[PDB]
RNA sequence: ACCUCGAUGUUGGAUCAGGACAUCCCGAUGGUGCAGCCGCUAUUAAAGGUUCGUUUGUUCAACGAUUAAAGUCCUACGUGAU
RNA sequence: CCCAUAGUAGGCCUAAAAGCAGCCACCAAUUAAGAAAGCGUUCAAGCUCAACACAAAAAUCCCAAACAUAUA
């Protein structure tokens, strides 16, 4: 089945209980599906965000149309929309309780791989439409091969090791130098200053 | 001689659903104005026109404005007229939907969708605060073939 | 060109920019505290 | 506002100063480094063999001809034992010094097409060239004896 | 300008494949098919034949012809009327190397087709590749 | 010589002087070049006006400012003059102004190929 | 330098060509600028330096011929544009407001009718960013925008 | 264009300008539309002559010239 | 001219030129391709 | 739900209009499925203009007749110590 | 930038689809050009290509004036 599988709008059995909007699921680096699996090419998420069924349909249609079924194959590296987002009836004042489940979505964290391509095909043969899909995506995304991913990572360690600035965000935050922990989040100690909200700053060491 | 044309009638505006509120009358009642009708596309026969070069291959009947607040209605879509030579057979699927031979003759190809009602339209003694606002009906979209 | 609401508090605030003078002040304080760390380390 | 926002939230001025102070600083690589200081062998052996196989050689500039005209010229040449050859100057320039042809250096530049043979049908070849008033005969070197065009004409006559 | 056609010698006036295609430049279809039938009489009858007609600017015909096609020739040699579908695994007829050589003997002789390579290898390899692309196996 | 001032960058075209006559639609925005052509003194006058302190003494100070577009100056003003201030910007020299001795002194930087049109 | 002369019969003659001054301060350098130790020490008004890479009518000379680095060629081109706009090359012309350090062509910049607020002011560029790495003899870095 | 003649002496010091000139312009890729011309390559400082039977003769001593210069001059003269 | 934030050459003859302060895609064969930044 | 509940009802209309241009017309251009006329689309332009009637408070809307056009808005849904 | 012969219109398919509607194969000559990468073709014909050679906009009127280079 060398084609991208269809993703349902919502799980067959919905969540009766409304759950809170824990934005930590979008905040911070991704810890799952951060490495290539049975593929060579992928769309890397350079920022956190929520993927709707609309985004899923966009990705599926574009990739299926613009890939060769016999040689190129695609695989989802993100679960189908499962987190329920509730929208109150339009035009109602605040209060009265949490609204009903309007839609379903899937969280995605920075560094996460959304779709993974593979097969007998080089990187430039796929860069075009993968980058178009990345631009379409709701968060900063990049068409990254295994080689490009490793290259950018190694460049990150190179920047960290050769930066001539005596002062690093990690050093200052961990040491609580200027009392800056009065202004930083406890998560900043682990984000090392490279993450702000759902945005990831690759340029920053 | 022969032209395939895509006439798309206008779409009626969707009625608004709002409610009035003024200093000394807070619950002033519905203000949802009705939407304007879509402008029909009518092929009018023209004696001066002798060939179907003039007629375009894509006609989009103007859509009516949506109803506003304060019971404001929506300007209905203006009628789009396609000047055609005298003696122009109009066929959908080999149906000869029209002949259009006489001067002054005209055939309505795509009727603009009617405008949607507002809540004030449904206002009544029984219904003292309607929330309904019927959506503006879509306009007709058909492919007509013109043969001299 | 006006900033909606009240400056420095709302979602839309006056953009604030760091001057070289501010960076130098912060670096000076950081150096002082690095020396403090060294002298507390023994 | 929440910790995560659809827009880039405004950092506290202290955090902004922290980020600015901790920005990355690349190293300066001293003085600017930039401002600081088997088809090939197949052709090699083929040309080495050809230089001995051939007894008479000439060169021309058959680049002004079309596909069909070049094909017709090829058939006319194959009517005789003469074989036409094409090789890059990039690899022929070494071949001149390799085979000890110093006088041949200012002859092979641009499109050069050899006409190796052992029996001169040069009379009929020049006759064929005559009806096409272009494509001049160029200098050559028969049996290690450089011949100019006048030499070729004398040898033909 | 040169016009290339693969018409069958048996039927000199198929119609569309010659009329509209040749009429753009301006031709005499009667003379064209008369010369085509003359060549058909000169050669065996009922076989596709490539043509090398060159419509001169003077509105004159210079019809040049050579050997029959290669695909139909190989199919007939193998006793095949329609070529194989897969052509990678399917096969309908087998032709021996000796037969291939024999047919090649009368192949590298045409001028327009440019099949004038002195070595036998250049022609035998080409025809072998053509047969392989076709649904024909090369015996031994 | 206020007519002969020079702006750095593209200020001649980018810098805009805005005034408003007070009447509706009386907002006039005139580029620096247009203002200079209209009045060869307005640019310097406005620069000095904007640099002076914003109090009641500003116009008394401006009364002491004498701006002349060209070399000509009134005889009484010339007799009044006491000192000449050094020009804030040293005017760069042109090639036409450079002496042949300086041209020879400055080394040739590169060997131009002989076979070049130039 | 070869010049084409007509009389129609036309022919080219090679005339006297200048040569690099003897004893470069830094031999074995990539570009002439580096060879002569001028990496960050020439400005738009250094006409003596600039004109050595200039066609007689004012156009720049190709990098292949000049031998300059890519960045040095860009810097020279920008400095030459600035010098021409400042009128420092009166003799290198194709056949009145005084300016200098003009980054953009005078006829391609629109007036700043609505300068932004203090935090988003629309500044007028001065000089060129390509010369941002020039030698800095001042306490404060030179401002490229005014 | 009426007639053209190209002459060069590769036996003497080589001059690639005229060689490239005759390789480029003196090709049937151009003569197909410029059929009016009559080319001749009499080879033996070099010389390219162009005879316009109306009133003109253009002589090019393509020693110090280059292919681009001589082609541009030829095109300009053809435009006349 | 069509105003585009990203200028793309459509055919072979389309050429990019920076005129009067902004980029333009000019085309002789298909002047339909005229684009302005 | 942040100012005003220790005399400002509100919507329309009249009067006068100030302003933005995201231009309805008039001006200048590019493209066109631009032969011409009509047009469609885009750039630039806000100096000037942008109708009168029937029903209905009505803004709006429908309809009648026109116009080069009968533009979208903001101005305390401009203006009621007029 | 230059430049393009050709087994042949590779077969099946189809009225016919010939590199280019689809399927199977993708070999093969000439020093070299894919049984074709895109246009174009009803189909052809023709064009090149890979070859060989060589960012923004709103409504009273923009909004300190300015300044690129004298030493920390
Ligand atoms: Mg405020
Ligand atoms: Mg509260
Ligand atoms: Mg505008
Ligand atoms: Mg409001
Ligand atoms: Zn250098
Ligand atoms: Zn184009």
């Amino acid at each position: 089945k060398p084609k991208l599988r269809f993703i349902e709008r919502a799980p067959l059995v919905p969540k009766v209980r409304r759950e809170p909007k824990n934005l930590s699921d979008i905040r911070g680096p991704s810890t799952e599906a951060t490495e290539f699996t049975e593929g060579n090419f992928a769309i890397l998420a350079l920022g956190g965000g929520y993927l709707h069924w609309g985004h899923f349909e966009m990705m599926r249609l574009t990739i299926n149309r613009s890939m060769d079924p016999k040689n190129m194959f695609a695989i989802w590296r993100v679960p189908a929309p499962f987190k329920p987002i509730t929208r109150k009836s339009v035009g109602h004042r605040m209060g009265g309780g949490k609204g009903a489940i309007d839609h379903y979505v899937t969280p995605v964290k920075a560094g996460r791989l959304v779709v993974e391509m593979g097969g007998r095909c080089e990187f430039e043969e796929v860069q075009g439409f993968l980058d178009q899909v990345a631009h379409k995506l709701p968060f900063a995304a990049k068409a990254v091969s295994r080689g490009t991913l490793e290259k950018m990572r190694k460049d990150q360690e190179e920047r960290e090791r050769n930066n001539q600035n005596p002062w690093t965000f990690e050093r200052i935050a961990t040491a609580n130098m200027l009392g800056i922990r009065k202004v930083l989040s406890p998560y900043d100690l682990t984000h090392k200053g490279k993450y702000w909200g759902k945005f990831y700053m690759p340029k920053r060491v | 001689d022969y032209r395939r044309v895509l006439v798309c009638g206008g779409n009626g505006g969707a009625g608004a659903s709002c409610f009035h509120s003024e200093p000394r009358k807070e619950f002033g009642g519905p203000d949802g104005g009705d939407g304007g009708n879509g402008g029909h596309v009518i092929l009018r026969v023209d004696q001066q026109v002798k060939s179907l070069s003039s007629v375009l291959s894509r006609y989009q009947g103007f859509s009516g404005e949506d109803g506003g607040s304060k019971n404001c209605f929506g300007r209905s879509g203006a009628v789009l007229y396609i000047r055609v030579p005298v003696g122009t057979l109009v066929k959908e699927g080999g149906r000869v939907v029209a002949d259009l031979s006489c001067v002054g003759d005209e055939y309505i190809a795509a009727l603009g969708g009617a405008g949607g009602k507002g809540n004030r339209f449904f206002l009544a003694n029984n219904n003292r605060a309607p929330v309904t606002c019927t959506p503006g009906q879509p306009g007709q979209q058909r492919v007509l073939h013109l043969e001299l | 060109g006006r900033i909606p609401g009240r400056q420095w508090i709302g979602k839309h605030r006056r953009p604030r920019f760091v001057s070289l003078r501010a960076k130098q002040n912060m670096i000076r304080r950081l150096e002082i505290e690095a020396e403090n760390h060294y002298w507390l380390s023994m | 506002s929440k910790a995560v926002t659809r827009h880039r939230r405004v950092m506290h001025f202290q955090r902004q100063k922290l980020m600015a102070v901790t920005e990355y600083i690349p190293p300066k690589p001293a003085i600017h480094p930039s401002c600081l200081p088997g088809l090939i062998r197949l052709l090699r052996r083929e040309i080495a063999a050809v230089f001995q196989d051939n007894r008479m050689i000439a060169v021309c500039q058959n680049v002004a001809l079309s596909a069909e005209d070049k094909l017709l010229m090829r058939h006319q040449l194959r009517k005789h034992k003469i074989l036409m050859k094409v090789f890059p100057n990039q690899v022929l320039k070494p071949f001149l010094e390799d085979s000890k042809y110093q006088n041949l250096l200012p002859l092979f530049v641009g499109h050069n097409m050899l006409l190796v043979s052992e029996e001169p049908k040069v009379k009929e070849m020049v006759r064929i060239l005559r009806t096409v008033p272009f494509l001049p005969l160029l200098g050559g070197c028969i049996d290690d004896t450089i011949l100019s065009r006048q030499g070729f004409i004398n040898y033909s006559k | 300008g040169v016009i290339r056609a693969i018409v069958r010698a048996g039927l000199a006036m198929p119609g569309p494949p010659l009329g509209p295609v040749l009429g753009q430049r301006g031709v005499s279809i009667n003379q064209f098919c008369k010369e085509f039938n003359e060549r058909t009489k000169d050669i065996k009858e009922g076989i596709p034949l490539p043509t090398k007609i060159l419509v001169k600017p003077d509105r004159t015909f210079e019809i040049k012809i050579g050997q029959p096609t290669v695909s139909y020739f190989l199919k007939a040699a193998a006793g095949i009327e329609k070529g194989a579908r897969q052509t990678g695994k399917e096969v309908a007829g087998l032709v021996t190397l000796k037969h291939v050589y024999e047919i090649a003997r009368i192949k590298a002789q045409d001028e327009a087709f440019a099949l004038q390579d002195v070595p036998l290898s250049s022609v035998v390899r080409s025809i072998i590749g053509s047969a392989r692309s076709l649904g024909i196996r090369v015996v031994k | 010589n206020t007519r002969h001032i020079a702006f750095s960058g593209n200020k001649w075209e980018q810098k805009v002087y805005s005034s408003h006559t007070g009447y509706p639609g009386g907002f006039r925005q005139v580029t620096a070049a247009q203002l200079h052509l209209r009045d060869p003194v307005a640019i310097v006058k406005l620069a000095i006006y904007g640099m002076l302190p914003k109090n009641l003494h500003r116009r008394t100070m401006m009364e002491r400012l004498h701006l002349f577009p060209d070399e000509y100056i009134p005889e009484d003003i010339l007799k009044n003059l006491v000192e000449e201030l050094p020009q804030p910007r040293k005017i760069p020299k042109r090639l036409d102004e450079y002496t042949q001795e300086e041209i020879d002194a400055f080394p040739r930087l590169w060997t131009p190929p002989e076979d070049y049109r130039l | 330098f070869r010049e084409v002369v007509e009389t129609t019969i036309i022919e080219g003659r090679i005339t006297a060509t200048p040569k690099e001054s003897p004893n470069p301060p830094n031999p074995s350098g990539q570009c002439p600028i580096c060879r002569w130790n001028l990496k960050h020490k020439y400005n738009y008004d250094d006409v003596l330096l600039l004109s050595q890479f200039i066609r007689p009518h004012g156009g720049m000379l190709p990098r292949k011929i000049t031998g300059l680095c890519q960045e040095e060629h860009r810097k020279i081109e920008e400095c030459v544009k600035m010098a021409h706009r400042a009128g420092l090359l009166p003799n290198h012309r194709p056949r009145q407001l005084n300016r200098y350090l003009t980054r953009w062509a005078p006829g391609s910049v629109k007036p700043i009718y609505k300068k932004g607020p203090r935090w988003n002011r629309v500044r007028m560029p001065v000089g060129s960013p390509l010369l941002r790495d020039n030698v800095c003899y001042s306490r404060t870095p030179w401002k490229l925008y005014h | 264009v009426k007639q053209v003649r190209v002459q060069f002496c590769p036996f003497e010091k080589n001059v690639e300008s005229t060689r490239t000139f005759l390789q480029t312009v003196s090709s049937e890729k151009v003569r197909s539309t410029n059929l009016n011309c009559s080319v001749i390559a009499d080879v033996r400082e070099p010389c390219v002559d162009v005879l316009f039977g109306d009133g003109h003769r253009l002589i090019m001593r393509g020693a110090h010239l280059t292919a681009l210069e001589m082609l541009t001059a030829f095109a300009s003269h053809i435009r006349a | 001219f069509k105003n585009k934030t990203v200028l793309k050459k459509r055919c072979k003859d389309c050429y990019l030129v920076k005129r009067r302060g902004r980029w333009y895609v000019y085309c002789k064969t298909h002047p339909r391709h005229k684009q302005r930044q």
